[PDB]
């Protein structure tokens, strides 16, 4: 890797400052260098980690979403064929984006996942799994469709199954795991009421136990609690 | 698009 | 190059497509490769090309302020030392910026400016080849800083020669060289007084030029009037 | 910053 020259501690600092730069291919490269380090990453740098690609496949997505509908209009009856060029570039961008899917599940494969023993990293990462996934079922036609959103909700259960025994219901990696399983029900597994009733139960369990919490904590749970609320407000 | 985080 | 496969077409159709996307990066390299089919550009052509480089370089400009106003807080007394890395990753983005600078004049030098005769071409190009040596000069600091800025100066000034000869005061690229140039005494060359006596006499000279156009040109060329005036405004 | 086009 071309990051290997790089001492972890300036991975990371510069993480930071790709961040502060909204330069976020860099805070991915940089990021992706650090784990390749081999050792565990902190809470902190877990959160690097997810912001620095949360954000480059976030643009990669609404740019496919963008081809993707202007390759629909094309193919409407009354449309003037204009050629192969819309599908060509719908294509380059999404096999950009599979490819950053693939390298982020190569990450969390080699070796993130395994060595995750505590609840707040296991889950974070499962998450994750999760959700890159889910980001290569939005895109996917083939043979392998069924599998990957398998492999979605395969990693999405076990990081519930997790959190269920080993978080409060306020803990926010609890909660936005929730959220994006919701998501993933909603969108991508046609299983809307399965989305609703989790986003209310989750939200609910969360609300019984705000109690228990200081100011700081409180807000970064309503925080979450607020996400699933606005879903649960666009579904019904 | 609904959130996600 | 990469796009020496590509029909011009659809290289120009794809260039239309990044930007619908917001893909500024691949915009720039559709908009090289069709340059580089050795053809002359069209005026759409031309404001595609500008566009592309504009926000690739914009993009790349506002990461080396944030990057440089770090570097230079870190190097105030009582900061600690944190190392060599916000140093070089300010040069990573400088010489990333630098590297795109110099492939922008690299295809007005190879060759769009030669072939340039009209003025709204020939004016169009030496306003780029001015906007991007300028931008060289922003990050220059060794022995060739004059010789930047002097070129930036250069491809200026031969660009408002032609405009005030060729063009009437109120013609968009007329108003937007002088706005570009009037920036560059302002910022590069410490002459305040010449970027305002610009500014002003531009703007006043379009005003009384308004009234022999149609309401779309008026609308055009007021858009830009207003951005004299905003500077004229920030600047007295 | 100023304006530029
Ligand atoms: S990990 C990045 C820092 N956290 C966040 O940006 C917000 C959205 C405030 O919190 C969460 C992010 C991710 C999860 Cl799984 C939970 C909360
Ligand atoms: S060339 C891109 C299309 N034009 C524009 O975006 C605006 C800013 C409206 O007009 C001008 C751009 C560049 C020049 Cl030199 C003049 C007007
Ligand atoms: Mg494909
Ligand atoms: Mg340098």
């Amino acid at each position: 890797g071309a990051m290997g020259s790089m001492e972890r501690a300036s991975l990371i600092q510069k993480a930071k400052l790709a961040e502060q730069a909204e330069r976020y291919e860099d805070m991915a490269a940089f990021m992706k260098g650090a784990v390749e380090k081999g050792e565990e990453l902190s809470n902190e740098e877990r959160c690097l980690l997810s912001v620095a690609y949360k954000n480059v496949v976030g643009g990669q997505r609404a740019a496919w979403r963008v081809l993707s509908s202007i390759e629909q209009k094309s193919n409407e009856e009354g449309s003037e064929e204009k050629g192969p060029e819309v599908r060509e570039y719908r294509e380059k961008v999404e096999t950009e984006l599979q490819g950053v899917c693939d390298t982020v599940l190569g990450l969390l494969d080699s070796h993130l996942i395994k060595e995750a023993g505590d609840a707040e990293s296991r889950v974070f990462y499962l998450k994750m799994k999760g959700d890159y996934y889910r980001y290569l079922a939005e895109v996917a036609t083939g043979d392998d469709k069924k599998r990957i959103i398998d492999s979605a909700r395969s990693a999405y259960q076990e990081a519930m199954d997790i959190s269920k025994k080993e978080m409060p219901p306020t803990n926010p990696i609890r909660l936005g795991l929730a959220l994006n399983f919701s998501v993933f029900h909603y969108e991508i597994a046609n299983s809307p009421e399965e989305a609703i009733s989790l986003a209310k139960t989750t939200f609910d369990e969360a609300m019984a136990d705000l109690h228990t919490l200081s100011e700081d904590s409180y807000k970064d749970s309503t925080l979450i609690m607020q996400l699933l609320r606005d879903n649960l407000t666009l579904w019904t | 698009f609904p959130a996600t985080v």
